[PDB]
């Protein structure tokens, strides 16, 4: 939870990428669920993974 | 009690017979992972 103008979205996407890469071997079968008004997070996941 | 001869065999009712060794799973504890038929997930199991 960052305030406005802090760009917490970029940090969140980087954190998601790092976590999904580190634990990829134990998450390629359980899958990942993205919840939100827009799929932008899913867009980044597809872009990098 | 039937007795074994010097050749490693037995005699029963006049016929010569042999008892062959058997390969069996040992009484250990065994862990394994399998693929679920429905969801295709990985399922881990253990049996004693």
């Amino acid at each position: 939870e960052g305030g406005p103008g802090t760009g917490k979205t970029v940090v969140a996407l980087h954190r998601v990428a790092y976590l999904l890469y580190t634990y990829r071997k134990q998450m390629e079968r359980h899958g990942v669920l993205v919840v939100g008004p827009t799929p932008a997070f899913l867009d980044h996941i597809g872009r990098v993974l | 009690f039937p007795m074994m001869t010097e050749k490693g065999t037995f005699i029963i009712n006049g016929t010569e017979r042999v008892v062959v060794s058997q390969l069996v799973r040992s009484p250990g504890v065994y862990f394994d992972e399998t693929i679920d038929k429905s969801t295709e997930k990985t399922l881990h199991s253990v049996k004693v």
